[PDB]
C-alpha cells in the first residue's frame, strides 16, 4: 500500500499546477481519496475530497475553483489543479486515503507529498564553497568540517558526505531565504586524525538547477 | 468550522515519563483523531474515534476526551516518541486539524562546540566573503550569538539558522553567517564570534585574524 | 405431556416422499409458468412499440394508439375476471393467503387460464401492477392443480402443495428462492395456528422453479445496482428515521387503496360493463403515460437501478413519487388482475433515494451516498403496508446482493412495521382477506 | 370464520412494553455475546505467552501446552457438575425445551456457569464452538429480565426467551438474519402454535449485531472474498455433495450421541472422574494446538485456508477425521460448549476436498473447490440438526457470495433428503428427548 | 471493452517471444483468459487458458513449457510465452475471454490478434510509394489512387487512409512474398472533384518495423 | 478431444436462399458454438449453447444439432453473412473448433474497372521499377490479366493478389503488378494492362507510354 504524489514544484503567481497522486496497494474505488497541505512550518488544512465515483466533491472553504481535485479510477490516480496561485499556495502538497472507525472519518493513510513553491524568482544553481578550520586550527581531538552551499533557488538541496559513508556527525541546518536566494551550510565532525590524512568531501546536489557538484575540503594554507 | 487548538505548543520531558497533551475544540465535537508526525515524513494515523490505537502504536499510547476537550498521553513516553502530534476533528464538516503539538527529549544540558571559519578562497574570489560560524551540540536550544568585527558589534548582514532537536543526542546545532564585501571583509582584521549558552556564565568566543 | 413430545421430537422432519416429489412437480410446473407469463407480458410491451414507432409522425395518432393498445388489452384483463374468475382480479395472495386456512376455494380451473390471460392484458398493457401476486396466486393453484389430478389426501399435502406452489411462484418471479420460502412462512401461513405444511417441501418447489427461472433467464439480473457503499454505525440512526416514515406512511397507503378500491366500486357498481369499460380507461390511461413519461406508469422495476444511481434529481423523484402513488391505486384499487407488492418495491426505492439526497448534503461529514436509503427503503413500503419486514429485507438483499447494508436493512423496516402498528393499519395482505372473508358472509 | 376475520384484523399488534423488552434482552445479550468472545481469545492468548516462554524447552512446552488446557478445561467441567448440570453441552437442546415449557432455566445459575464455564473449555482449546453456550446464556438473559420486571404471560416468556437467543446466535456470527431464522426454524416449539412475538425477536437480534458492531467492526469472521460462479451443468455435483452429508449426518449423530454414554462410563456420574476427564480431553486439546492445530480449536480459522484451496487433499482427509474425533471427544465429554460452530469446519473441510475432485474430474466446468467447500459449510448443520434454512442463510450471512444461493440449497436440501431417507433426526431434538425421557423415570 | 494483443512478431527457430494483451472496458477478474491461434489460411486451435488466481492453467497437448501462460491481474493483461518456437508456430495469436452459457463454456469476446512468423529473416521495413494516375489521366467521375507498400517482413502492415476518415472506396489486397519479402497495393476510389483539390493521404504501418509512415499521393507533375 | 468436422468446406448461394451448413463431432458434444470470421476480422461469438444467437445476431440466423450432429442455419441469406463460420466444442476438454465452412454470395454480373499506374517517381529512384494495374470491383472472381510491354506477351515478374469476396457488394478486386529493373523498364514505351473477365468479350486494356 503506497501513495506517492508528484506533480508539485515552482510556478508564478497567477499560475496553475495539476498535482498528480498514484495509489498503488490497494483498491482505488471503494475509497473516499483527499488533500491536505502543509504550509512550511505551519500545521495541515484539508483541502478536499472526492468519492469514488466521483459524484461528490468537496473543498475547504475557498472560492468557485481556486481548487479543482477530480480522480481517474481507470489510473487509480488523484488529481488537484490549483488556478491563480498565490504564496499562501506554497506548501507540502499530501493526499490521503479516507476510512472510519465509528463512522466519523479519518486520513488514513498518507504519502510523502509534493512541495509547491509559489515565487517570482528564477531558478538558480548554487555555490558551495569549502569551510575549512583557520590557519590557527587548535587540531583537537575532534575536528570540525563543512562546506557551505549559497545563492540557489528553489528549495531543496541535499548535501551529504563522502557519498554518505560519513553519516556520523553531520549538520545542514535550514537553508534561509534572502534576496530571491536561499542559503544553507553543512557540519560534519570528525576524528582529527581522520581528516587532514584523508579525503573529507562534501556532495551537494540542486535538482531543479540540475547540478551536483562535489567540494574537497582542503585545509587552509 | 471546529477551530481546534492544541494545548502545549511545545513540550519537553525527559524518556520514560509520563506525557500528555491537549486539544480543545471551539465547538462540540466526538471521536477525535491524532496523528504522528516525525521530521521529513508524512502525518501518521496514531490513535482515532478519541482512544483506538492504530494497528502499530504501542500500548504506551493512550487517547482521551470528550465532546469540547479531549487529551492524548503517553505512559513513559520512549525517545522514539519524539515528533509533533496532530488531533483531528470530523464530527463536523469541514475537517479540521489541531495547531498540533510537539514532542522533544529533554535531556541534561550540553555546552555549544563553537568551530568558526574565514571565508572560503573561492568566494574571495567573487566578491562575496561569508565568515561562517557554526554552534554544534547544545541544550537547551536558547542560545546567543553575536559578532564582533575587530572588536566590535555588528548584526548587519548576519544570518542564524537552528537545525531542529537531534533525533539521537537529542541536542541542538545552529550556525551563524556573517556576509560581507570581499572589500568590506579585507578592510578588516578580527572576526570574533560570540556563543552565550545557559551551559555557562562567560560567553565562547571564537575568532580568527586575517593577518 | 412431555410424554407425547418426547415422541413427537423423535419422529420430527419425516415428510412423506409422495409429498417431497409433488412439490417438486409443483415447483417445476409453477416456474415454467412463471417463466411464460413473464415472458409473454414482455413480448405485448414490445408490440406496443412497433404500434407507437409505426405511427411516431402523426403524434395524435401516437397517443391514441398509446391509448387503445392498453385499454383493449386491460378490458380483455377484466373481461376475463368479472365473466370467469372473479377471485382472480387484485393481487391474488389474499386468496392464496385465506385457502391455506381452507376459507376460500382454489378454483384452478378458472383461476390459471383467466389470472394467467387476464394479467397478460394489464401487465402487457402498462399498467401499474406487479406480477408477484399473479404468479404467487397461479402458483398455488398449479399445485392444487397437482393435488387433485393426483388426489392426494390428507391437509399437509393440501397446505403444503399449496404452500410451495405460492413460494415456488414468488421465487420464479423475483429470481429469489430464499424471499419465496421466507414469505410463506412469515405471512402466508395461517397466522393463528399451528399448521401441516412440510417446509422441507416448500424448498424443493422454490428449488425447482428457481432452476426453470434459470433456464431461460439465463445472465441477467433483475435490478443490477453494483456494490454500492458501506454504513458507518454514526449513521445508523438516519436509517431508522426513514423507516419511522415510511411506518406512518405504511397505514396511510393501505386507507387510500383500501378506500380507493371502494370509492372505485361505485363507478360501475358491480356491472360487468361498467368494469370492462373503466378497465380499458385506466389501461388505455397507462398505455398513455408509458410514452409521455413511463417512471409514472408500467411496473416501476426498470426506474429502481436508475434511482438508486442518483440518477433522478429530487424534483423529478418527487413527481415520480408521487405519479406512482396515484397510478399504483387506480390499477390496483380498480380490481384489476395484477398486483401493488412489485410497484410497492419502486414506491420505496423511489422514496428511500429522496431521503438520502436529503441526508447527503445534510450530513457531508457521514460521506453518504443516497443510493444505500434507496435500497434501505426498496423492501420498507413491505415492511408498513403489507408488514412482512423479512420477506421484505431477504427479497431486497436477494436482488440488491449488497449484504452490507443488512444492518440498515433491517433497522429501517423494523422501524417501518414499529410506526406502521403504532399508529393503526395492519397487513394490507390480511386485511383484504378479512374484508373479502367478511363481505363473503355478512350479505345473507 | 367470524373469529378469523377478527384474527386477521388483529394481527401484528405485539404489547409495547413486551418489544420494549426485547430491545434490553438483544442489548445484554449483545455485550455478553461480546465479552465471552473476548474472554475466550484474551486466554488463548495466555498460552501463547507461555508457550513462547517455555519455547526452548521442548518437553516443557508440550507440558504447559497440556497442563494449562487441562487445568481451564476441568475449571470448565467443575463449574457445570457442581453449580449447574444443565449447561454442560450445546445449551440449545435445553433452551429449546425450556421454550415448550419443559426445562427450567436456571438463569441465577446457569448465566455465571456457562459463561465462566466456557471460557475453560474454550479459552483452553477444546473443539467446542461458541454459538449454543451463547444462544442458552441467551435465553437466560432474556429471562432474567421477564423475571426482574414480572412482565407476565406467556407471551413475554416465550418471546423474551426467544429473542435472547437469536439475540445470541446472532451476535456470536455477527449475523442477525440467521439469529432470527434460527430460532423459527428449530428453537421454536415444533409442533403447536406458540405466542413467540416475531417483530419482538428482530428489535432484539438487532440490538444484539450492533453490540457486536460497536466492538468487532472493520473485520470479518470468515473473508473469503467473491467465489467463482456456478454454471447450471454444473448444480448435480452440489446435490451429489448433499447425498453424501446426507448420509453422513445421522451416523455423525450416531456417534456424538452414543459416544457421549461412552464416556459417561468412565466417571460413572462422579464429579471428580469428570473434572478430572475434564482437563484430560482439555489437555489434550492444548496440546494438539501447537502440534496440529487444525485438529484442536474452534475451527474457524481454517474455513478460509480451506476454501482457498491452500490445505492438499491429504492435508483434509486428516483435518476431517481428526477433527470428527476431537469433536465427539470434546463435545460428547459433557463439556461446556458447543457443537454448532465445529460443525461448519467439518462442512467447510469436507465439501473443499469434494471440490478437489469435482476439479480434476471436470476441468471442463471450469470449477473452483472452493465453491463447495461453501456448498457443504454448512450442509453438515443441514444433516445433523437438520435446520437448513437457518443454515444456508448463516452461511450466506458470512460467506457474502449469494451466486451460490442456488447450490448452496441445492446440497443443504439433499442435505436433509438423505438424512431422513436414512435414520438419524435433529441431533438438537434427540438431544432433548433423551434429556426429557431421561427426566421422567 | 477491448481486448489489445501485442508481442507478435519475428523470431528465429528455437527462439522466445512473450506475447501480450491488455485487457480494458471490463473486470479482468471473475474471467477466464485464453489464447487460441490461427496459422495462416489454416483454422483455430486453443492453445491453454488461464483462471482468475491463476491457481488453474491447462494447455492443449503440448509439451514442457513450449508454452507458458499466466497473468497479471494488477495490470489486467494475459502473457503467454513461447519457447523452442518453430514454424508450426507461426499463426496468427488470440487471447480470448471466457465465459458460458449453460455452462459449456466459450470464447466470449476475441481480442485483435498479433502474429508471430518463425523465420531467419531480419526485420524490415517497407517502402511505400505512392500510385498517382499518369499524365494522360481520363479523369472521369471517379479517380483510383492509391499507393504500394514493399519490401517488407514480416506480415502485417496496416493501411489507410487519411487516417481512416476515407473508409469506403478502399481496397488493401493479401501482401504476396517474394525473396523473403512482402509486397502488396492499397486502392482508394474517390470522386475526381475530390481529389486534386483535397490532400489523399495513405498511412502504413509495419508494427514490427516500429514504422509507420504517411505517403501524399500527388498528381504526375 | 473431439474432432469436430464442418461438412461443405466452401459453399456458395444467392442471398435470400436457406442456407444450412453441418458440423459433426468425432464422439458426442453438446451446446455447440459457432464463431463468425469475416476476412480482417477476429472471430465473433454468433451462435451458442447449440441455439442462443448472440445480442447483435440477426434473427436470420438458427442454431442447432444433437450429441454426434449440429447445424447453423440462415433463412434467407444476406450477403453481409459472406464470412467462415467455425463451430467449436467444450462438452469435452480440452475444446475443439471444427475445420470451418466459408459462405460465398452469388450475385450478378459486375465488370472490373481497370487502372494502370507508372512506376513512382521515388521507386525509379532506387533501380525498382513496378507498374501496378488494378481491376477493382468485379464478379465472378474469374478474370484474367495480361500485360504487354511495347506491344509484346509479358509474364516474367508479374504478380496478381485477389481480395476476398466483399462483406456488402460481394465484389471481387485484384491487383496484378509488374516489376522490372530500372533500367529494363526505361528501355521500353509502351506499358499496357488488359483484362479479360466474363462481363466483356473484347478485353479492357489500360496502358501509358513513357513518352
Ligand atoms: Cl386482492
Ligand atoms: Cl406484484
Ligand atoms: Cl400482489
Ligand atoms: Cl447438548
Ligand atoms: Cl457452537
Ligand atoms: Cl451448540
Amino acid at each position: 500500500v503506497r501513495l506517492l504524489e508528484s506533480g508539485g514544484g515552482l510556478v508564478q503567481p497567477g499560475g496553475s499546477l495539476k498535482l498528480s497522486c498514484a495509489a498503488s496497494g490497494f483498491d482505488y474505488s471503494r475509497y473516499w481519496m483527499s488533500w491536505v497541505r502543509q504550509a512550511p512550518g505551519k500545521g495541515l488544512k484539508w483541502i478536499g475530497e472526492i468519492n469514488p465515483v466521483s459524484s461528490t466533491i468537496n473543498y475547504t472553504p475557498s472560492l468557485k475553483d481556486k481548487f479543482i481535485i477530480s480522480r481517474d479510477n481507470a489510473k487509480d490516480t488523484l488529481y488537484l489543479q490549483i488556478s491563480k496561485v498565490r504564496s499562501e499556495d506554497t506548501a507540502l502538497y499530501y493526499c490521503a486515503r479516507l476510512y472510519y472507525g465509528y463512522g466519523y472519518w479519518y486520513f488514513d493513510v498518507w504519502g510523502a507529498g509534493t512541495t509547491v513553491t509559489v515565487s517570482s524568482a528564477k531558478t538558480t544553481p548554487p555555490s558551495v564553497y569549502p569551510l575549512a578550520p583557520g590557519s590557527a586550527a587548535a587540531a583537537a581531538s575532534m575536528v570540525t568540517l563543512g562546506c557551505l552551499v549559497k545563492g540557489y533557488f528553489p528549495e531543496p538541496v541535499t548535501v551529504t558526505w563522502n557519498s554518505g559513508s560519513l553519516a556520523a556527525g553531520v549538520h545542514t541546518f535550514p537553508a534561509v531565504l534572502q534576496a530571491a536566494l536561499y542559503t544553507l551550510s553543512s557540519s560534519v565532525t570528525v576524528p582529527s586524525s581522520s581528516w587532514p590524512s584523508e579525503t573529507v568531501t562534501c556532495n551537494v546536489a540542486h535538482p531543479a538547477s540540475s547540478t551536483k557538484v562535489d567540494k574537497k575540503i582542503v585545509p587552509r594554507a | 468550522d471546529i477551530v481546534l487548538t492544541q494545548s502545549p505548543a511545545i513540550m519537553s520531558a525527559a524518556p520514560g515519563d509520563k506525557v500528555t497533551m491537549t486539544c480543545s475544540a471551539s465547538s462540540s465535537v466526538s471521536y477525535i483523531h491524532w496523528y504522528q508526525q516525525k521530521s521529513g515524513t508524512s502525518p501518521k494515523r496514531w490513535i482515532y474515534d478519541t482512544s483506538k490505537l492504530t494497528s502499530g502504536v504501542p500500548v504506551r499510547f493512550s487517547g482521551s476526551g470528550s465532546g469540547t476537550s479531549y487529551s492524548l498521553t503517553i505512559n513513559t513516553m520512549e525517545a522514539e516518541d519524539a515528533a509533533t502530534y496532530y488531533c483531528q476533528q470530523w464530527s463536523s464538516h469541514p475537517q479540521t486539524f489541531g495547531g498540533g503539538t510537539k514532542l522533544e527529549i529533554l535531556r541534561a544540558d550540553a555546552a555549544p562546540t563553537v568551530s568558526i571559519f574565514p571565508p572560503s578562497s573561492e568566494q574571495l574570489t567573487s566578491g562575496g566573503a561569508s565568515v561562517v560560524c557554526f554552534l554544534n551540540n547544545f541544550y537547551p536550544k536558547d542560545i546567543n550569538v553575536k559578532w564582533k568585527i575587530d572588536g566590535s558589534e555588528r548584526q548587519n548582514g548576519v544570518l542564524n539558522s537552528w537545525t531542529d532537536q537531534d533525533s539521537k543526542d537529542s541536542t541542538y546545532s545552529m550556525s551563524s553567517t556573517l556576509t560581507l564585501t570581499k572589500d568590506e571583509y579585507e578592510r578588516h582584521n578580527s572576526y570574533t564570534c560570540e556563543a552565550t549558552h545557559k551551559t555557562s556564565t562567560s560567553p565562547i568566543v571564537k575568532s580568527f585574524n586575517r593577518a | 405431556r412431555r410424554r407425547q413430545l418426547i415422541r413427537q421430537l423423535l419422529e420430527r422432519d419425516k415428510t412423506p416422499l409422495a409429498i417431497l416429489f409433488m412439490a417438486a412437480v409443483v415447483g417445476t410446473l409453477v416456474g415454467l409458468a412463471a417463466v411464460a407469463f413473464d415472458k409473454g407480458v414482455a413480448w405485448l410491451q414490445n408490440q406496443r412499440m412497433g404500434a407507437l414507432v409505426h405511427t411516431a409522425d402523426n403524434y395524435p395518432l401516437l397517443l391514441t394508439v398509446a391509448f387503445l393498445c392498453s385499454a383493449v388489452l386491460a378490458m380483455f384483463g377484466y373481461f376475463l375476471v368479472r365473466k370467469y374468475a372473479p377471485e382472480a382480479g387484485g393481487s391474488g395472495i389474499p386468496e392464496i393467503e385465506g385457502a391455506l386456512e381452507d376459507q376460500r376455494p382454489v378454483r384452478w380451473w378458472r383461476v390459471l387460464p383467466v389470472k394467467f390471460f387476464g394479467g397478460l392484458g394489464t401487465l402487457g398493457g402498462g399498467m401499474v401492477l406487479g406480477r408477484a401476486g399473479p404468479t404467487v396466486q397461479i402458483g398455488g393453484n398449479i399445485g392444487r392443480m397437482v393435488l387433485d389430478i393426483f388426489r392426494l389426501k390428507g391437509d399437509e399435502a393440501r397446505h403444503t402443495l399449496l404452500a410451495t406452489g405460492a413460494a415456488a411462484g414468488l421465487a420464479a418471479a423475483f429470481n429469489a428462492p430464499l424471499a419465496g420460502i421466507l414469505f410463506i412462512i412469515e405471512e402466508m401461513r395461517p397466522q393463528f395456528r399451528y399448521t401441516l405444511i412440510s417446509i422441507k417441501a416448500v424448498f424443493i418447489g422454490v428449488i425447482m422453479s428457481t432452476i426453470m427461472y434459470r433456464i431461460f433467464n439465463h445472465e441477467v439480473a433483475l435490478i443490477d445496482v453494483g456494490k454500492l457503499s458501506d454504513a458507518p454505525l454514526n449513521t445508523l440512526w438516519l436509517y431508522l428515521i426513514l423507516g419511522i416514515i415510511f411506518g406512518i406512511f405504511g397505514p396511510i397507503f393501505n386507507k387510500w387503496v383500501l378506500g380507493m378500491q371502494d370509492l372505485l366500486h361505485r363507478v360501475h357498481g358491480g356491472n360487468i360493463t361498467k368494469w370492462v369499460l373503466m378497465g380499458g380507461a385506466i389501461g388505455g390511461l397507462c398505455g398513455l403515460l408509458g410514452f409521455v413519461a413511463p417512471a409514472t406508469s408500467g411496473g416501476g422495476f426498470n426506474l429502481i437501478p436508475i434511482a438508486t444511481a442518483g440518477n433522478f434529481s429530487m424534483g423529478m423523484l418527487v413527481f415520480i413519487f408521487v405519479a406512482r402513488v396515484i397510478t399504483t391505486l387506480l390499477c390496483f384499487s380498480s380490481g384489476a388482475p395484477g398486483g401493488i407488492f412489485a410497484p410497492m418495491l419502486a414506491l420505496g426505492t423511489v422514496l428511500g433515494t429522496a431521503f438520502g439526497m436529503v441526508a447527503v448534503e445534510l450530513f457531508p461529514q457521514y460521506h453518504l451516498e443516497a443510493g444505500t436509503f434507496a435500497i434501505a427503503g426498496m423492501g420498507a413500503l413491505l415492511a408498513a403496508s403489507i408488514r412482512a419486514p423479512l420477506t421484505g429485507i431477504i427479497l431486497v438483499l436477494e436482488m440488491t446482493d449488497n449484504y452490507q447494508l443488512i444492518l440498515p436493512m433491517i433497522i429501517t423496516g423494523l422501524g417501518a412495521t414499529l410506526l406502521a402498528q403504532f399508529t393503526g393499519g395492519k397487513p394490507l395482505y390480511s386485511a383484504i382477506l378479512a374484508r373479502t372473508l367478511a363481505k363473503q358472509e355478512a350479505e345473507q
